[PDB]
């Protein structure tokens, strides 16, 4: 079952994207600092949901 | 052992554990390994208890819809399970379970049944607050 | 490398104290009368501050605690 | 021919859509209802005036009618009489009501002279054998649980105890 | 080439072994084998009372939970006519009317669970749990024993019982609905139970079948009309049929029944003499004196209770029908208080008989369906 | 009952079915009844990779 | 088959199982084995048992002449719940004790 | 002058074990009592409200009751409904066929003793205990839905009463004896064809 789930939504949702483009959450800041933990945090989050 | 702090000397108090009875076992686990040996009672259905501790109790079994007077003359259970019980003893642990022409098993009652430990080391049991505590019954009595 | 300390340890901490014993408290609170998607609201974290939420889960401990000396 | 299934192949798709997407949405006000079932232990069932639990005993209420055997369904308990010269009644010595072997008839607690054979509730039997239950006289009463004098209950009224709507 | 079913049998009913041969996946010929659950009432039928034998009935009847008593007061109070008021009748009434459902729930329910609906098993339970207020409050503990006296009934309904019905009594009316519209969704539901198990009413009966089961093959066998049962005919209601017999046929002909059980207990509430319970009871201290009240009508007993009553030679049948099946006591009238020989004629009884010849060329599934829909339980066919 | 709600029930009904103390049956044995089992998990666990 | 009265402590088998296993759980059913309350209701010492073994004879050899019909096996195991009890309403022999419920099928002891 | 005494105590139960060798089978016997799962089984008159148990009025399942509809996977099984000499022959080889942990208890006052069925009839068996040892009587017919899950948080505790020795009292021996016959053999009655 999860890994049924895990790959349907690695395949036709966007894996560790967010509702807005996986790079653009970098771009409109114009600077990052410890985006580190909160990227792989928020990886485990936006996809496990 | 907790239990130790308030069993060897007071051998009179009462459980009041939460209502499930999952928090208590391993309390009694430990007391098998100085000479105290398991009793579970039960108390509610029995009349004096004195007669149920110290003498010859005709209990009449539950019958079977005839037969006119038929008692087997049951015994009592505390010189017999000494007489089962080793000479390395320490006392006879026991649970009044139902502690909470009959006798109603009141107070009074608990007080003659916290003789026997002094003249069985037994613990009356009801039911209380979430956190396992116990309380000496014999104050709670009368 | 000083006072890396207390920013590291701070965070660190409330990670993993304060929802433990208020996950407990917001699912008691509403459980049969919620609305369509507000369980997924503390569900979800039950998995982020789970550093401590196992901490304050079933395992939260009732040893003997040897008394003061 | 297949023109027939190249329109109905969207017909039995669209069918089991309208049926399947429909029993979602209305289940989706049952998946998040708010219906609070059945609580913990705690809180048992409300109980009216008229039901049967643990009968009672007496030595003042039973005149020794003794129609104790008359009305249970296999005559459950003993019948004794035992040589008295009062005026004709000879006394009452012997009697041990089972209930593993009553079946909670009990019938004669309509025909019995004054109030003897009653009704109670309670039901805490940690049966660890069958020959331990000599219910006698009194401590049959033992000041039930008490649903109402209990300090860690709140029993709401159920269906059709509470109030309309 | 052949296995058993199981007597852990995991089904509704409790414990049928069922020998069957099976080809790899489709089976060829299958056996029950009954007889597990002897209650043996036919013995101690004899050795017995009324009073003390009163309580009996509703043990090998759980599912009914009173379709076993009409009979069994049928042979007491209406053999040797101790008059039994049209007041008592209609209580009567409202309890045989209320098992309709009592009934209708607990093979519905248990029904969705076979046929396929996997969720609604605990709908219908919380459904019931009213019906489990109203049985305690009624007369007895649980399945409200002991209800039936000889001269009427043990006692008048309490005042919150009868006018009490609202709740509930318009509450499954708009219920009803849900079940129907949820049947005709999701074809899965209609398709593997549609085409199973035909039947013809010809066979239905040339096999001495009855119940709901036979009125879906348009032979409409309801015998809740041939019988002056307590004269309670004063009523009005609507005849439940189809025109099939199958099992989707039992599933329509046991959905549209229970919609006249709570039709005839609003003629009652407000047709019965007394009407609601507080009724009658703030109109007998105005009139304490005399009146149509405590007479021939609005009389819960009318003679004295007690185990001491002679019988003549008189052996009447009554084929009183529940909506599972048919009932029936025969006895051979005697002299004596209690009587000869008893005898009982169960639908359980009378239903597996084509059991056997149901489930032909089918396969584990095809049988699974048939057994879950032919209404059927333990209990009343060993006795 | 299992703490507050069941987030120790699942490992105890893990740490349950543990000891359980496992049957064999007689016709077939461990030339591949312990075999069975271990392609099913296997083929599942190295999934994740 | 194997259809044996497999009643508490009175297990008259009707198919041969004498090894740790009997490996088809009939053995073809050519021996007719018993074994002893497995659930340990009365400890054995040999000698009690030599009396059950000895009246076995009696039992399967002195009054047999039915088919292998368990209306047979009713009639051994009615007369084995009673030897047992004989043997033990003279006290030669008494009842589990050890760690589980203790439970009394013929009540609790009696003073004679 | 007693009547059928008790056997003695043969050990001297002298022992004392380390806690860290301890405390593991206590918390593993904890669980296994607080996660244990229904074996479905039920017939007659003491049975029904056994399915009220899953539902609004009375939900068992809250402790993870998990009905099992099979022997060889669950260890609870509730003997409801009274039953008879038949049912029986098959009903003990599901005891017979579970992991040992099984600690079975009664449920309806009509299997402890066969009470509504105890006047005359050669059908009914007097009592559940005289063909399985199980450890807890229920009474009422119908059991009192309440008192059922009472008499489970009573068992719940006798498990919590177990040790590390404790696990070695569910080892058997065998009283295999060796003993032929000399009768004729009768070949199946339960035919199954129609």
């Amino acid at each position: 079952l999860l890994v049924s789930s895990l790959f349907v939504t690695v395949l036709y949702l966007g894996g560790w994207n967010f509702s807005i483009p996986y790079i653009s959450f970098f771009d409109f800041f114009q600077m990052n600092k410890a985006v580190g933990i909160l990227e792989m945090t928020m990886g485990i989050f936006i996809t496990l949901t | 052992g907790r239990w130790l702090d308030d069993v060897e000397k007071h051998k009179a108090l009462a459980i009041y554990p939460p209502h499930e009875g999952g928090y208590e076992g391993r309390y009694l686990n430990r007391l098998r390994y100085q000479g105290y040996y398991f009793l579970d009672l039960s108390a509610r259905g029995l009349g004096d208890p004195e007669s149920t501790l110290t003498k010859i109790h005709p209990v009449c079994p539950p019958s079977l819809g005839r037969q006119p007077v038929a008692r087997w003359y049951f015994p009592p259970e505390v010189d017999y399970r000494l007489s089962l019980l080793h000479p390395d003893a320490k006392g006879l642990i026991v649970w009044v379970y139902e502690a909470k022409r009959l006798q109603v098993l009141s107070k009074a009652e608990l007080q003659f049944l916290a003789m026997l430990p002094d003249l069985v080391r037994v613990i009356a049991e009801c039911g209380n607050w979430r956190k396992f505590i116990w309380k000496p019954l014999k104050q709670i009595s009368g | 490398i000083l006072g890396i300390l207390p920013p590291v340890a701070a965070i660190a901490f409330f990670y993993l104290f304060v929802a433990p014993p208020i996950i407990m408290n917001w699912m008691r609170l509403r459980w049969f009368k919620r609305k369509f998607i507000e369980t997924y609201l503390q569900f979800m974290f039950t998995y982020l501050f789970f550093p401590g939420l196992m901490l304050w889960a079933p395992f939260v401990n009732f040893r003997k605690f040897p008394r003061d000396k | 021919p297949m023109v027939t299934g190249f329109m109905s192949y969207g017909q039995q798709t669209i069918r089991a859509t309208r049926y399947i997407g429909q029993s979602f949405i209305t289940t989706l006000s049952h998946t998040n209802r708010l219906p609070i079932t059945i609580h913990y232990p705690y809180e048992k069932s409300i109980t009216p005036e008229r039901f049967r639990g643990r009968i009672h005993f007496e030595f003042d209420k039973c005149i020794a009618c003794e129609v104790c055997v008359r009305v249970c369904p296999i005559d459950l308990p003993v019948v004794d009489w035992r040589f008295e010269k009062d005026i004709k009644r000879k006394q009452l010595l012997n009697y041990s009501i089972d209930f593993g072997v009553c079946i909670f008839c009990g019938n004669c607690v309509e025909y019995c002279p004054t109030s003897c054979l009653s009704m109670t509730e309670e039901y805490e039997l940690s049966t660890y054998d069958r020959h331990e239950l000599n219910y006698n006289q009194i401590a049959l009463s033992r000041l039930p649980i008490s649903i109402m004098g209990d300090y860690t209950i709140q029993t709401i009224r159920n269906s059709s105890e509470s109030k309309i709507n | 080439m052949i296995v058993n079913m199981g007597p852990q049998h995991p089904s509704m009913h409790g414990v049928l072994r069922l020998i069957v041969t099976l080809d790899g996946e489709d089976v060829i010929d299958c056996e029950p084998i009954l007889g597990y659950l002897h209650r043996g009432m036919e013995k101690i039928a004899e050795n017995r009372t009324i009073i003390q034998y009163l309580p009996y009935v509703t043990r090998w009847d759980y599912l009914a939970t009173m379709f076993t008593e009409a009979i069994t007061v049928n042979a007491p109070e209406f053999l040797e006519n101790i008059q039994i008021p049209q007041r008592a009748s209609y209580i009567r009434v409202i309890m045989l009317e209320l098992s309709r459902i009592a009934s209708h729930l607990l093979w519905l329910g248990p029904f969705m669970a076979d046929l396929g609906a996997q969720t609604p098993f605990f709908y219908i339970f919380r459904e019931r749990e009213l019906i489990y207020d109203l049985f305690e409050a009624a007369t007895g503990m649980r399945m409200m024993h002991n209800y039936f006296r000889i001269g009427g009934v043990a006692a008048d309904l309490p005042y919150g019982w009868i006018d009490k019905c609202l709740d509930f009594c318009d509450y499954f009316l708009r219920g009803v609905v849900e079940y129907q519209q949820l049947i005709t969704q999701n074809p899965i539901f209609l398709e593997r139970v549609e085409g199973v198990g035909f039947i013809s009413g010809e066979e239905a009966v040339n096999w001495g079948l009855s119940g709901p089961m036979l009125r879906a093959s348009g032979i409409q066998w309801d015998l809740r009309k041939v019988d002056p049962y307590e004269s309670y005919n004063q009523f009005d209601w609507k005849v439940q049929w189809q025109k099939e017999g199958d099992s989707l046929a039992r599933y329509l002909v046991r959905v549209g029944e229970m919609s006249e059980s709570i039709k005839i207990i609003q003629q009652a509430i407000e047709k019965i003499p007394g009407g609601p319970y507080e009724n009658l009871e703030v109109r007998r201290f105005k009139k304490e004196k005399n009146s149509e009240w405590n007479d021939f009508e609005y009389k819960f007993l009318g003679k004295k209770p007690s185990p001491n009553f002679e019988l003549s030679r008189q052996e009447l049948y009554v084929r009183v029908e529940a909506p599972k099946g048919e009932l029936g006591i025969y006895l051979v009238g005697d002299d004596s208080l209690f009587p000869w020989r008893w005898k009982i004629r169960p639908p359980g009884f009378i239903n597996l008989q084509i059991l056997p010849q149901l489930v032909k060329k089918m396969k584990l599934a095809d049988i699974m369906t048939i057994l879950g829909s032919i209404d059927i339980i333990m209990g009343e066919v060993d006795r | 009952y299992a703490g507050p709600l069941g987030l120790l029930q699942a490992i105890a009904d893990g740490t349950k079915l543990l000891f359980k103390e496992d049957i064999l049956p007689s016709r077939g044995d461990i030339s591949l009844f312990s075999i069975g089992p271990s392609i099913a998990v296997i083929s599942v666990l190295l999934s994740f990779l | 088959q194997w259809l044996s009265c497999t009643t508490r402590h009175v297990r008259i088998y009707a198919a041969y199982i004498d090894p740790e296993t009997n490996a088809f759980d009939q053995t073809q059913t050519d021996k007719l084995t018993l074994m002893l309350d497995p659930t340990e209701e009365f400890v054995w010492t040999d000698e009690t048992c030599q009396m059950v073994y000895n009246e076995f004879q009696d039992l399967v050899d002195h009054y047999e002449g039915a088919p292998l019909s368990e209306y047979t096996l009713r009639l051994i195991g009615s007369d084995l719940e009673h030897y047992i009890r004989k043997l033990l309403y003279d006290g030669e022999i008494k009842y589990n004790m050890r760690s589980r419920v203790l439970n009394f099928s013929m009540g609790k002891p009696r003073v004679k | 002058t007693v009547m059928n005494l008790i056997e003695f105590p043969l050990l001297d139960q002298t022992s004392s074990n380390s806690v860290i060798s301890t405390t593991l089978n206590d918390l593993s016997n904890w669980s296994r009592l607080s996660s244990l799962w229904p074996l479905l089984y039920g017939t007659s008159c003491c049975f029904i409200e056994f399915a009220s148990l899953i539902g609004s009025r009375f939900d068992f399942d809250r402790y993870g009751l998990v009905p099992r509809s099979s022997p060889r996977q669950a260890d609870l099984i509730l003997t409801a409904g009274t039953v008879t000499m038949k049912m029986a022959p098959s009903l003990v080889r599901l005891y017979e066929q579970m992991p040992e942990p099984k600690y079975v208890i009664a449920m309806g006052a009509c299997t402890i003793t066969g009470g509504m069925f105890s006047t005359d009839s050669y059908s009914t068996v007097r009592g559940v205990d005289k063909l399985i040892p199980v450890d807890v009587y229920l009474p009422g017919c119908p059991p009192k839905p309440e008192a059922v899950i009472d008499a489970l948080t009573k068992l719940r505790k006798k498990i919590s009463r177990e040790i590390v020795e404790d696990r070695t009292l569910s080892q058997n021996k065998k009283r295999c004896f060796t003993t032929s016959h000399k009768l004729y053999v009768r070949r199946s009655t339960h035919t199954g064809t129609y």
